[PDB]
């Protein structure tokens, strides 16, 4: 529950704010919990351990195709039932991918990473970078490279560097996202 | 209608039992989806051999006791009530017969003082109940009307939380169990009961796969 | 300057002075103007437990306070500035001079000196 | 009611307005009372935990697709009643979606997340940001970012000078915003 | 017209009972949408077995008493309006007959001093009421005209808040309950009454699913 | 009516101008009036009291499209007389818009708004910003970004010292507009 | 023409009863749109059973009294105009007959001292009024001319604000009530009266839905 | 209009009762905002069961006595004004009738020596008062004109400070109490009276919450 | 309304009992949030088995005694008020009936010398109290009206401080205890009473966690 | 809820045992997290073979003796309370029965002099206690009510500090031991007791790892 897999002490040690009384525990908790789902929704990976799923299925294409929604597991049969089946049928997925082949057609399986020793460092580094940006960079002034404040005489360049994911946070998490094809 | 999905027993995904809030007087419906546990076990799906059990984890024993009556067909029946509220302290006894939980095949006229007359409906023989309110405390009084010949037996004084005899069903084509969950008009707000459901599957040859789960029905007032 | 920079709430006070009958003298600070102003440091500060500054010259300004110019007021030699914060102990400044910024008569820049900053000063009356 | 969702001290500690009170608390709570009318007017979402909703649906898309105005939880089947229909139907939705298949035809279900509902902290960081940007942009200081590349057309200083987009809000509320 | 949605009993979504404002003299209509609760219980929808009950949580007892009379057909009826206002203090008695709540099949001539003449309409036999207002305090006076033969019975002196006997209905096609809520002209501003409704569903086999909710009628003045 | 919408205290505390007598109450009243006349004119929420109107209609199309100069008050019959009629006809408009569907033809509706309240926080924020602009940004010294100056050899940057668009409001009201 | 939209009694959207400005002498029109309230109650709309009532909230009693006369057909009528102004102080009596409110079927020649002759128009038998002005204060003087046979009865001395007996109408296709509101030339500027309207709807079977609203007629001068 | 906020009974934030300045002859209004006390008790807010009580803590007893007279309708009433001033010392009696507090439905002509003629306004039967001022000290004289038949009862001789019978109200939507405070013309400057107000809230089920507060009305002259 | 947070029994953070101020006549509300103690014990929260106890640590025993009388329905009742004040010294007895604490369903006429008539409200049978004030010191007199048949029992003479019988409740969803604290009009300013509350939580199987705390109510005057 | 972390037996990080403060009457919860000791011992965590022992280091022997009684079902039981206080000196005996620690299934009427009657709850047979307070010093009196057949045995006279028989539990996945620590109402403030906990882990094959630790329970009053 985010207390065991991201100790506030590690955050306070990363962003070097362990002596700031202007970042209370409740505020850091709000940051840590708004950034464990603003960059989990973005990657579509639950963080709890192996977590069973059940969902409907709609075949696509004349040669049959079953697009799932979890990238289920490595080596455990996903089973199909209902929908004109006379007996639950078991398919084996191929690692990483979430496509299969052969009164609504249902499917069940188990997604997630085996152990409780949860999300790898890649995910955590992104959060640490996102939190740090959030605590010492509120959205009040447009910035520029380094952190200078320019003029431009014309429109500022600050399309994003106001408060967006400029830190290598958002892109670190992406290393884990999956370009379709 | 409540909906619970069972843990599928994979070694994978505050208290033990999931929680069910109830209100005194309702009769609700509960649904549980055993698909996560009964699908991989390729067999004949579910069978109708569920067994339930209620036991209390908090009771707050009742103040007013219940009682039993009898009469023949058509003959009007009289009775008292005060003899059902042994009070420890000294106060008045504001008898009330709620129109919501009145009788079903008769009519009861409460007197001013622990008195009531139960006129049975013409041409009717069975059981009839009604729930009185002795000074906030609720109990039931049960009347059985006889077909003028011999005598009727004595029914079991419905409990605070019960599961009706046979209104349960399981759809083996989609692995879903449906049962009904009723709360008496007498269940005291704040109490908590426990419902344990033992649902059994079956393999292609007819052996068994048993499954046990529990729920915490907490009798709450106002929803 | 940026009107969102005037981010300090101060009370300009005048000093009223008289001797107590016992023989010693007493100073009262009465608040005259209340507004928003912007302060900025122009010299380091020596704190000396109890808060009171340890500046030796007592004539070199240490802070610059800018606020709305006000043509009817005369910031004299005897004006103070009481600045109150949220979770920081209050401060007392002593004005040392004023300058009408560019004589456009839109902002007064008060050259002042931090006297003391500790939780037990006497607020204005 | 708002200050229960967003205590004033959290606003102040985020936007650095502490030991340096800029605009007084009254203006602060006005800013808050306007920053909940840009958020949750820009998202479409409302303020109530784990609602169950009732609504009339239509069947445009002759094949028969249904578009709900929420996101039914995973597992709970939605029911369709009313209109030409013998008895309420049972459709189990697709996880994290609002597309379905097959005298006003109506539908009911349960939205939100099953557990406690605050206000998904994460559509609050924009509200904190939108507040922050409004404390040090009272409206005399010209700041303006560019949207287009080319120019205005005439000697106009580009333009997006809006706030809530120049502040990083629009792109932190967008994660809870459907793209159709 | 009021429209309420019921909580659907899912374990999901300042006082308990949702609120109803009412004005003395209005008669509105109330609509309750049981769709969220009875749609999942796939059965035969609602039934016409609703049960209503009115209870007061703050009443402000009336000052002026009501009264009852009788007359035969065609004959003029007389009475007083002065022994119905037992006043604690000393004050004058500005008797008044509001035209808004006058009689319905006759005429009344309020005398100078708590006197009045009810000339019943020719060729009419039933019950007829009108509402006098002795010093701001309103009460009702009910008169029953006989068809000259024996005697008519005595009607029940309509309460401050009531739900008419039979104007309720249920649309099993849309799971919507309709009933009427009428407020007497004697209801006193500031009071609060509590209405509890007990509605039963039914399964495809004909068993029962009960549902209980409450609403707090707050008698306000000026809407 | 405005004095209950914006109290001068809220202005003087937002624009951080309460200690300088150069911004008196008559001039700040002028500013607070010119910031409400352009709030209900770029957003169309009719902060003006009643203003009954009698104009001539020229029925336009074959679908019978009646167009109106100013919107009616959403619930009061717009009566048509003359133009051949001998019995004036009453129509009920659609709330928000100014379109109708049927010796010249005339119409006499009513406009404006009556009740005090129902002014959302979104609007006021825009109005506070607009005034905060005008109190310390007159029509001299065409500025540039971060309130700076310039010597751009070619020309200058233009449209910088026009209010309501350089600062807030134009964009803090768009949330109350449509297609 | 005044137009009010009534509150729909749904539980959502200075003093209570809304305002109507009126000027002494005018006779305007009022329209009330019960659409917001009666349209949801899908039925047979409004019915012509509206009821009105006028009440004073502040009156400022008149200084000059009104008076009543009688004459047969064709014969000239005489009267005096000085015993209708009981004056508290000593002042002169500038009797005046406003041309705007002169007679309708006769002619009046104001004398020098509170005297006047009303020569009725030939071949006319009915009721005739005119409104005099004794030193700024206005009253009415009503004369009834008889068709020479017995005697005419006595008309009711029109009140400051009234609503004509039968000029009301209701359009059930559009749920709009129309009625006329006439103000006597004797109304004193500054006063306020209270008009309450009790309108009944009707359901598809013929039952009743009542609705009450109040209005505050403020007699102002200069419109 | 005075506006007070009550202390909220939290155990947190010169004499006891807050102050109310009054001027003899005024009739002012007071508002008491219970929001700080009744809002936390989330329930049905206030009810209209307030109770007031007036006590004097410093009176400066009056010099001139009040008096009471009786007469029938239309008949002139006579009276004296000299036995209403018991004077201890030797001095003269400058009887006076102030025009501000003159009678309401008649006229009084002060004689040369404590004589006065109250000619009642024609066609009126009720009670009438006026406030004379025998040599700086003010008192009131009450007359009742009877409607020629029997007799009227006797009014209670309005006190220095009073809180009118029925002008109190409570808006449970915002927890605010409105009551009016009328001051006799005979209140002597410098005096102080004590008002204690007992207002009840109500919980969500109809129990009660009492609150007591006091106010010190200090009769000053000239504001 | 008072809001207390309990110490959490962690071994970390003048008297031990916290303080409550009260005013004679008020009836307030107290809220205790057991969240600090019952949340870690992850279970089913609080239960409705609170138990209260009132004890005095300073009493200042009263001067005037109370008394009890009896009468039937509708029949007028009399009594004396002078044997209730044993006075040690020599002084006069200013019997007084405060209008704030008068009776509820009747009326009393205080005589000149410790005599009084309680005419019960017509059509009423129960108990009624009223609080007299014999020379500053207050007591209560209780009368019970019987329904003309036998006799009513004898009520218990309300104490200086009490906690109403059944107005306590607990929200297991937020660990908050709500109860009422009502003080007699007789409690003497300066006294101090002690309240101990034994509140019992519950773990997930239904075992018990007890908690005790004490609160010192100090009867102060003027809040 | 107390939360202790055990020392990890590494040869690394006033008196021996850590402290637990307790209050007479409480029943608290203690949690001890053996993680720092059992985690490096990679295995199957804890087992349920914990054992406790209680020893007094300061006792302050009780003044009042305890006592035991016996009665059958339904029959009233009487008893004396004066031979339970051997007093060394001469004084009076103010017997008292605390409502906080009253009985559970009966009622007691404390007599005037060391006498009481314990009416057992109808239809009940078991053991039942209550705690008397003879002049400040507390003890218990134990009664066992028998189901009319033979006799009940004799329970063991609960000690001051005890650890319930079976309410200990341990979660092997996170190395946490839970147990309850309940204090009798007879524990005299100022005493100190010592709790020694012997907890066994287990390696991966089923061998054992024992651990011993102690706690110093300090009975304090006012928390």
């Amino acid at each position: 529950n985010l207390d065991t897999l991201l100790p506030l002490q590690t955050i306070r040690e990363h962003a070097k704010c362990d002596d700031n009384p202007r970042v209370t525990d409740d505020l850091l908790k709000l940051y840590r919990e708004a950034a464990f789902e603003a960059a989990e929704l973005y990657t579509g990976l639950s963080f709890t351990p192996e977590k069973t799923i059940v969902e409907p299925i709609r075949l696509k294409g004349r040669r049959g195709k079953i697009i799932l929604s979890a990238t289920p597991i490595a080596g455990r049969p996903v089973v199909f039932y209902g929908g004109g089946l006379g007996s639950p049928l078991e398919l084996i997925p191929r690692p990483g991918s979430n496509v299969l082949f052969f009164s609504q057609l249902m499917a069940t399986y188990v997604t997630g990473r085996r152990c409780e020793n949860s999300v790898p460092a890649g995910i955590i580094i992104g959060i640490l970078k996102l939190i740090a940006w959030n605590i010492n960079n509120p959205g009040d002034e447009v910035m520029s490279v380094r952190n200078t404040l320019n003029a431009n005489a014309q429109g500022l360049i600050g399309g994003t560097n106001n408060g967006a994911v400029i830190s290598g946070a958002q892109d670190e998490w992406f290393r884990y996202r999956r370009v379709l094809l | 209608m409540y909906f619970f999905s069972v843990d599928p027993r994979n070694g994978a995904s505050s208290c033990c039992c999931e929680s069910i809030s109830a209100r005194p007087g309702e009769v609700n419906g509960v649904m549980v989806s055993y698909a996560a546990w009964s699908a991989p076990l390729r067999g004949h799906g579910l069978t109708n051999k569920t067994t339930f059990e209620i036991d209390g984890v908090s009771v707050t024993p009742p103040k007013v006791s219940n009682a039993f009556g009898r009469t023949k067909v058509g003959v009007v029946f009289e009775g008292t009530l005060s003899d059902l509220f042994p009070n420890p302290e000294g106060e008045q006894v504001e008898y009330e017969i709620s129109e919501l939980n009145g009788p079903s095949n008769g009519v009861v006229e409460l007197g001013a003082n622990g008195a009531f007359t139960y006129t049975p409906g013409a041409l009717f023989t069975g059981v009839d109940r009604f729930w009185f309110s002795i000074n906030g405390n609720i109990g039931e009084y049960v009347i059985s009307v006889d077909p003028t010949t011999s005598e009727l037996p004595q029914p079991p004084f419905t409990t605070p939380v019960y599961v009706p005899a046979a209104r349960r069903s399981v759809d083996p084509r989609t692995h879903v169990l449906k049962f009904v969950l009723g709360v008496s008009p007498a269940a005291i707000p704040g109490d908590v009961y426990r419902l344990t459901v033992r649902q059994v599957a079956i393999d292609c040859d007819g052996n068994e796969f048993v499954h046990i789960s529990c729920y915490d029905i907490s009798i709450g007032s106002c929803g | 300057m940026r009107t969102a920079d005037r981010k300090h709430r101060v009370i300009v006070c005048s000093q009223q002075s008289d001797v107590d009958d016992e023989g010693r003298l007493l100073i009262t600070r009465a608040g005259v103007i209340q507004g928003w102003a912007a302060i900025a440091p122009v010299k380091a500060i020596r704190f000396s437990q109890d808060g009171v500054s340890m500046q030796k010259d007592t004539m070199q300004p240490t802070h610059d306070i800018t606020m709305n110019y006000n043509p009817d007021v005369n910031v004299s030699v005897s004006a103070w500035v009481y600045e109150h914060r949220l979770k920081s102990p209050p401060r007392w400044f002593k004005v040392l001079s004023v300058v009408n910024v560019d004589e456009c008569s839109r902002y007064m820049k008060i050259r002042c000196r931090l006297v003391e900053t500790s939780d037990d000063v006497t607020p204005p009356v």
